[PDB]
RNA sequence: UCCCCCGUGCCCAUAGCGGCGUGGAACCACCCGUUCCCAUUCCGAACACGGAAGUGAAACGCGCCAGCGCCGAUGGUACUGGGCGGGCGACCGCCUGGGAGAGUAGGUCGGUGCGGGGGA
RNA sequence: CGCCUCCUAAAAGGUAACGGAGGCGCCCAAAGGUCCCCUCAGGCGGGACGGAAAUCCGCCGGAGAGCGCAAGGGUAGAAGGGGGCCUGACUGCGAGGCCUGCAAGCCGAGCAGGGGCGAAAGCCGGGCCUAGUGAACCGGUGGUCCCGUGUGGAAGGGCCAUCGAUCAACGGAUAAAAGUUACCCCGGGGAUAACAGGCUGAUCUCCCCCGAGCGUCCACAGCGGCGGGGAGGUUUGGCACCUCGAUGUCGGCUCGUCGCAUCCUGGGGCUGAAGAAGGUCCCAAGGGUUGGGCUGUUCGCCCAUUAAAGCGGCACGCGAGCUG
RNA sequence: GUGGAGCCUGGGAGUGAGGGCGCGAGCGAUAACGUCCGCGUCCGAGCGCGGGAACAACCGAGACCGCCAGCUAAGGCCCCCAAGUCUGGGCUAAGUGGUAAAGGAUGUGGCGCCGCGAAGACAGCCAGGAGGUUGGCUUAGAAGCAGCCAUCCUUUAAAGAGUGCGUAAUAGCUCACUGGUCGAGUGGCGCCGCGCCGAAAAUGAUCGGGGCUUAAGCCCAGCGCCGAAGCUGCGGGUCUGGGGGAUGACCCCAGGCGGUAGGGGAGCGUUCCCGAUGCCGAUGAAGGCCGACCCGCGAGGGCGGCUGGAGGUAAGGGAAGUGC
RNA sequence: GAGGGGUUGUGGCGUGCCUAUUGAAGCAUGAGCCGGCGACUCACGGUCGUGGGCGAGCUUAAGCCGUUGAGGCGGAGGCGUAGGGAAACCGAGUCCGAACAGGGCGCAGCGGCCGCAAAGUCCGCGGCCGUGGACCCGAAACCGGGC
């Protein structure tokens, strides 16, 4: 009588950081991600572990464009 | 156009944010009477209590 | 400001597959060549250059067709935030607000911005 | 026993169990940077040796292939395949954030130095991404030339860089460590086991439902395949709720008392009941229910009888009643 | 949205054994007063109050004090027991109500749905129910009625080579079946409400008791009342806020005032020092014993009577061997 | 002596105290009863808070003189007035750096001259922390010297 199982990693903490209409500074990150579920539109960069942040001080802006992915922007005040 | 409400059903037992209401509300007491102005965030509030409340429409 | 074409975007299949039909003046393509620039793990197929005899066969564009694909109500239901009841339980109901998915009726053989060449 | 992936996880994040499944302790000098070009698996048809599958041709084929390895996410409008030139697998920094008890971990535009690729826009501070790891202390090595015990040196340190961890019990007590105690002791706990009780009833005991089939014939006299529903709380357990500033334990003896699912005696129905004797079910707890051999035994087997030699509960009834 | 809200800095903690319940899962056995997470809640700390017979966490409700006043909550209103032997419609006959399942049943009531019937049904009584056929797989019997790979005719009013019983076979009874007889209903389904069985456990029973049957049970619809420390009336306290008024002078208005670990505030008393070369004291100190008196929320402080017989010590401050 | 004191028949209500616990009247701990003794302190340092003194300053220690319950003197020293850097060193800056870059750590009164209010510091007081047995009682043990 014993367990082969009880293994499991540390949660990461993944998902989307500022929503639509948040007022962000350059360099906040926005999206924690594995791989581009979302993709960094105008004014967003992305890292190699596929985090989007703002390039600019700005505003987030989400778009889904269907076949093209879903995408955030982050318009300039 | 205003509100009169009554809290008539105590509040013990019921969870935190029904009772985080009735402090909005200002109603602190059984029986209690108060009269608010009829604006959509304050019905939201009654609407959230009408289990434990008695509303009037007045003047 | 209308029609055709050529570039280039946007919506993101109501825009696709397939079948048929259509167009060469213009534009586009195939085409004619491989000297020259450039090119093939071999091949002028591609990429590239110089051309202008031909053909819209291929491709592209533009039409028509609902076999497929795609979209899809209304109504009803499942489920449910909040409020209540019932059952020993597995579970089952009521009130108020919300409300699918499947399926049915049906829709669809695209719509539109900007520039350019031509036509009236 | 640390780390990664998925689920559990209740559509933000997070979320436990000795819950359900898998992986890591590496690797790559290209499997890295950039520029340019290319597009899969699979199906069908065609082709010497040649096959299900080697390589070739055509048609269909949006992604089911591939991406070093788990899983997931992502992905051809490339992160996949090929080639050229290369070393950014930079130095000095770093706005701003993610995550977060701390300490860590993570992402990062932009500026300067000197570069790589590109005509350029630009990209490049390793790798599609998430595992591939180890704080201090102590010490090694290269550099620096900062300190140098009256002074000049030197010894020895500091600083920069890098090294030695299955410290894997993976936040890592020491540089250095196994057993035994029925000869045991103290402090504690009913925070936690052994007894009994309790909750539960899987297991246990008993009673039913269904009616395959048996019974020469005939499902139900007596039986009841495969399955189905319960009752009880005497078994073995699950759980850990009162009791560890103590609730004495098996068996016997003594003394009873109760339940009835009845062993006998009394009353019944059915019978595959001729009679006698039985079988099966129903009612019935008033009374009764032997002596002995074996064994600590309960139980059981045996001897001789019997109307019968019932089975259970009472802290497995009863040690301030005895035994031991 | 002005709340014992929020944010910032800092002082002091305690807690890091939780537990029941509801919902969502995992583990367990679609077990546990089981176990492990999530959201909520209550108990913990509300073992304070009403209801639930009794009972931490179910329902009602957040106890500042007082009243021989009023309204309600849950739950109740026949008596124990405060308020209806209240009103209208229905059901149950089981004391069901007042603990259970598969399953079984001419219990009862309300619905639908077939039929068959005055072209005479059902029930009863009355006949008939028949040749091929001791039939075919067939022998060891298989003759309608031990299993099959069959249901066909014939005479008829009517009749299955056959429903059930019987034979080893046969026969026999008798069904579906047709005729006469009476003279209006009869047989079969399905659904809903309420009941019946299935229902055995151990000291004496019981729904909390008594007792209840057009209920004092159950379902539907009402009116009234009773009922808590909830709410109201009256009076008071304290703190906070707002006014007075200017400031702690007191008043008025409003609101808060359950509480374990724990934080903070304000006080009482004990021993001693300054005050004190003072002052109280034999016309009686301290201590003791009474008091139904006065002040204080309280810890306490006065005052009076008795005892006692020599000490005690103010306003205001100081210090600790300070309260069992 | 329209009040009060004692007693308690009947009726209503009603689960000791403490401790420990998720939970005790609990059949969990402790207590026969009474009286007396009985447990959060002190020194030094620290950190906040607070009442005062002085303020770019504040303050003395051991001693010495006086007093005989009189205070005074004593500036050695301590904290503060500058930070940054491992350090050399520089200094309202400094460190990393090639940098004149970027970043880390630093740098700053109300009033009509006098007030005030303030760095800071001294002393008192209070909370809590460090060192001591540090709230009190309690082992089994270990060690030394003897009997
Ligand atoms: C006795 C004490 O001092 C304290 O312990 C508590 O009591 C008891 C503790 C244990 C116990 C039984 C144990 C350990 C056991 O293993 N028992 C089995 C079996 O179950 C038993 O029936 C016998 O079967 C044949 O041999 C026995 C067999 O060993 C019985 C008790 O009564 C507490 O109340 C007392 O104060
Ligand atoms: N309105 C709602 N959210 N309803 C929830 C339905 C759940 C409930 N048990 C029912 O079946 O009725
Ligand atoms: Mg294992
Ligand atoms: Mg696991
Ligand atoms: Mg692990
Ligand atoms: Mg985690
Ligand atoms: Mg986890
Ligand atoms: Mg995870
Ligand atoms: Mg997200
Ligand atoms: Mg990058
Ligand atoms: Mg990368
Ligand atoms: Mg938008
Ligand atoms: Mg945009
Ligand atoms: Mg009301
Ligand atoms: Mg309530
Ligand atoms: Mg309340
Ligand atoms: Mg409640
Ligand atoms: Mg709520
Ligand atoms: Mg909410
Ligand atoms: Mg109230
Ligand atoms: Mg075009
Ligand atoms: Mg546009
Ligand atoms: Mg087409
Ligand atoms: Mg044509
Ligand atoms: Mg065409
Ligand atoms: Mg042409
Ligand atoms: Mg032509
Ligand atoms: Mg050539
Ligand atoms: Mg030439
Ligand atoms: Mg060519
Ligand atoms: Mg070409
Ligand atoms: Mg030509
Ligand atoms: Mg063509
Ligand atoms: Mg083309
Ligand atoms: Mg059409
Ligand atoms: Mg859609
Ligand atoms: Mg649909
Ligand atoms: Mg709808
Ligand atoms: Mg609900
Ligand atoms: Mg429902
Ligand atoms: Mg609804
Ligand atoms: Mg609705
Ligand atoms: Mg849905
Ligand atoms: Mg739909
Ligand atoms: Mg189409
Ligand atoms: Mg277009
Ligand atoms: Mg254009
Ligand atoms: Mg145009
Ligand atoms: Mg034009
Ligand atoms: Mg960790
Ligand atoms: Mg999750
Ligand atoms: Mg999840
Ligand atoms: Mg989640
Ligand atoms: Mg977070
Ligand atoms: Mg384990
Ligand atoms: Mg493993
Ligand atoms: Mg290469
Ligand atoms: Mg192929
Ligand atoms: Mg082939
Ligand atoms: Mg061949
Ligand atoms: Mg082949
Ligand atoms: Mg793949
Ligand atoms: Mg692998
Ligand atoms: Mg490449
Ligand atoms: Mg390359
Ligand atoms: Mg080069
Ligand atoms: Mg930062
Ligand atoms: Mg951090
Ligand atoms: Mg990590
Ligand atoms: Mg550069
Ligand atoms: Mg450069
Ligand atoms: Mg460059
Ligand atoms: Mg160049
Ligand atoms: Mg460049
Ligand atoms: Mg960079
Ligand atoms: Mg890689
Ligand atoms: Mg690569
Ligand atoms: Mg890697
Ligand atoms: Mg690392
Ligand atoms: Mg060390
Ligand atoms: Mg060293
Ligand atoms: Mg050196
Ligand atoms: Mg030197
Ligand atoms: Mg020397
Ligand atoms: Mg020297
Ligand atoms: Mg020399
Ligand atoms: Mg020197
Ligand atoms: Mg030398
Ligand atoms: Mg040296
Ligand atoms: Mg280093
Ligand atoms: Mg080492
Ligand atoms: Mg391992
Ligand atoms: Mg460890
Ligand atoms: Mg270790
Ligand atoms: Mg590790
Ligand atoms: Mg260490
Ligand atoms: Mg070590
Ligand atoms: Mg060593
Ligand atoms: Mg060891
Ligand atoms: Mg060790
Ligand atoms: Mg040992
Ligand atoms: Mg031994
Ligand atoms: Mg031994
Ligand atoms: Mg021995
Ligand atoms: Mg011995
Ligand atoms: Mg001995
Ligand atoms: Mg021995
Ligand atoms: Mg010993
Ligand atoms: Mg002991
Ligand atoms: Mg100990
Ligand atoms: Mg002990
Ligand atoms: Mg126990
Ligand atoms: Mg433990
Ligand atoms: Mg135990
Ligand atoms: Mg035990
Ligand atoms: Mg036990
Ligand atoms: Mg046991
Ligand atoms: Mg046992
Ligand atoms: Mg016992
Ligand atoms: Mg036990
Ligand atoms: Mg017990
Ligand atoms: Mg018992
Ligand atoms: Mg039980
Ligand atoms: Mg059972
Ligand atoms: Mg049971
Ligand atoms: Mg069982
Ligand atoms: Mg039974
Ligand atoms: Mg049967
Ligand atoms: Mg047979
Ligand atoms: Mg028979
Ligand atoms: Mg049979
Ligand atoms: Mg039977
Ligand atoms: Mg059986
Ligand atoms: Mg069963
Ligand atoms: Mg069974
Ligand atoms: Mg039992
Ligand atoms: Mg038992
Ligand atoms: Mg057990
Ligand atoms: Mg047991
Ligand atoms: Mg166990
Ligand atoms: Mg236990
Ligand atoms: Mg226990
Ligand atoms: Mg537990
Ligand atoms: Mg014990
Ligand atoms: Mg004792
Ligand atoms: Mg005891
Ligand atoms: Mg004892
Ligand atoms: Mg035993
Ligand atoms: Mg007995
Ligand atoms: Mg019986
Ligand atoms: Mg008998
Ligand atoms: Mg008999
Ligand atoms: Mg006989
Ligand atoms: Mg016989
Ligand atoms: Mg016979
Ligand atoms: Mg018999
Ligand atoms: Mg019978
Ligand atoms: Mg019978
Ligand atoms: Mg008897
Ligand atoms: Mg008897
Ligand atoms: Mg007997
Ligand atoms: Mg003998
Ligand atoms: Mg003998
Ligand atoms: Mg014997
Ligand atoms: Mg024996
Ligand atoms: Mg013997
Ligand atoms: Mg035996
Ligand atoms: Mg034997
Ligand atoms: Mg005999
Ligand atoms: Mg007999
Ligand atoms: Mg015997
Ligand atoms: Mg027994
Ligand atoms: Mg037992
Ligand atoms: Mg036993
Ligand atoms: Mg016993
Ligand atoms: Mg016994
Ligand atoms: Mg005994
Ligand atoms: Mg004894
Ligand atoms: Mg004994
Ligand atoms: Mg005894
Ligand atoms: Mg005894
Ligand atoms: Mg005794
Ligand atoms: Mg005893
Ligand atoms: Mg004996
Ligand atoms: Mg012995
Ligand atoms: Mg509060
Ligand atoms: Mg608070
Ligand atoms: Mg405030
Ligand atoms: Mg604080
Ligand atoms: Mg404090
Ligand atoms: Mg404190
Ligand atoms: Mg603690
Ligand atoms: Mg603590
Ligand atoms: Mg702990
Ligand atoms: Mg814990
Ligand atoms: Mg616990
Ligand atoms: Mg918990
Ligand atoms: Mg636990
Ligand atoms: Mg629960
Ligand atoms: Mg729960
Ligand atoms: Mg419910
Ligand atoms: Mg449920
Ligand atoms: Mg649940
Ligand atoms: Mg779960
Ligand atoms: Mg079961
Ligand atoms: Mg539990
Ligand atoms: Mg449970
Ligand atoms: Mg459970
Ligand atoms: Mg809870
Ligand atoms: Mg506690
Ligand atoms: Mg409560
Ligand atoms: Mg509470
Ligand atoms: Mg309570
Ligand atoms: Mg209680
Ligand atoms: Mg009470
Ligand atoms: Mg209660
Ligand atoms: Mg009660
Ligand atoms: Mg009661
Ligand atoms: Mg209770
Ligand atoms: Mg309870
Ligand atoms: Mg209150
Ligand atoms: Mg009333
Ligand atoms: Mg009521
Ligand atoms: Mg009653
Ligand atoms: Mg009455
Ligand atoms: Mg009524
Ligand atoms: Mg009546
Ligand atoms: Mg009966
Ligand atoms: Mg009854
Ligand atoms: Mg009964
Ligand atoms: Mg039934
Ligand atoms: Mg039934
Ligand atoms: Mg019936
Ligand atoms: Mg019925
Ligand atoms: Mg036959
Ligand atoms: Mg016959
Ligand atoms: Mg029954
Ligand atoms: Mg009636
Ligand atoms: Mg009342
Ligand atoms: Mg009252
Ligand atoms: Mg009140
Ligand atoms: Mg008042
Ligand atoms: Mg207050
Ligand atoms: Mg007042
Ligand atoms: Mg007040
Ligand atoms: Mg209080
Ligand atoms: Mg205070
Ligand atoms: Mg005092
Ligand atoms: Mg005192
Ligand atoms: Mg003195
Ligand atoms: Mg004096
Ligand atoms: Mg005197
Ligand atoms: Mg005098
Ligand atoms: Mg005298
Ligand atoms: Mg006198
Ligand atoms: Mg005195
Ligand atoms: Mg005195
Ligand atoms: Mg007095
Ligand atoms: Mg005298
Ligand atoms: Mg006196
Ligand atoms: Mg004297
Ligand atoms: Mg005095
Ligand atoms: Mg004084
Ligand atoms: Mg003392
Ligand atoms: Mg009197
Ligand atoms: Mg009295
Ligand atoms: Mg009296
Ligand atoms: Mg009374
Ligand atoms: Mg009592
Ligand atoms: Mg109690
Ligand atoms: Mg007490
Ligand atoms: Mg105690
Ligand atoms: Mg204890
Ligand atoms: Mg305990
Ligand atoms: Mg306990
Ligand atoms: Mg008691
Ligand atoms: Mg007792
Ligand atoms: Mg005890
Ligand atoms: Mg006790
Ligand atoms: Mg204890
Ligand atoms: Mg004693
Ligand atoms: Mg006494
Ligand atoms: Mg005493
Ligand atoms: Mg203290
Ligand atoms: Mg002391
Ligand atoms: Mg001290
Ligand atoms: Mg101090
Ligand atoms: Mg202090
Ligand atoms: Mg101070
Ligand atoms: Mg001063
Ligand atoms: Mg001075
Ligand atoms: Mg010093
Ligand atoms: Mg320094
Ligand atoms: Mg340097
Ligand atoms: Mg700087
Ligand atoms: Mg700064
Ligand atoms: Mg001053
Ligand atoms: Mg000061
Ligand atoms: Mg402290
Ligand atoms: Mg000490
Ligand atoms: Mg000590
Ligand atoms: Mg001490
Ligand atoms: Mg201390
Ligand atoms: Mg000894
Ligand atoms: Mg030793
Ligand atoms: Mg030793
Ligand atoms: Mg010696």
């Amino acid at each position: 009588g014993s367990t082969r199982n009880g293994r499991d990693s540390q949660a990461k903490r993944l998902g989307v950081k500022r929503y639509e209409g948040q007022v962000v500074r350059a360099g906040n990150i926005l999206v924690r991600q594995r791989g581009t579920r979302f993709k960094p539109g105008k004014n967003v960069g992305m890292g190699r572990d596929f985090t989007l942040f703002a390039l600019v001080d700005g505003v987030v802006e989400f778009q889904d464009r269907g076949r093209l992915g879903r995408y955030v922007h982050v318009r300039p005040l | 156009p205003r509100l009169k409400v009554k809290l008539v059903k105590s509040p013990i037992g019921y969870p935190k944010d029904q009772k985080a209401a009735l402090k909005a509300l200002g109603l602190r007491r059984l029986q209690q009477e108060r009269v608010l102005e009829d604006t959509p965030a304050i019905r939201g509030n009654v609407e959230k209590v009408a289990h434990l409340v008695r509303v009037e429409v007045v003047e």
